C-alpha cells in the first residue's frame, strides 16, 4: 500500500 | 503541530496521507501519535 508523494514543496 | 515538512493530506479515497517533503518519502503513519 503505497502513499502518493508530494508535488508542492 | 507536524515535523518540518510534514503534510496530513486526505487523498479521494478519504485517507489521509502523510507526506514528508524532505526526503520524498510517504507513510499512512502519524510521528504525532508517537
Amino acid at each position: 500500500q503505497i502513499p502518493p508523494p508530494y508535488v508542492e514543496p | 503541530f507536524l515535523p518540518k515538512g510534514w503534510e496530513v493530506r486526505h487523498a479521494p479515497n478519504g485517507r489521509p496521507f502523510f507526506i514528508d517533503h524532505n526526503t520524498k518519502t510517504t507513510t499512512w503513519e502519524d510521528p504525532r501519535l508517537k
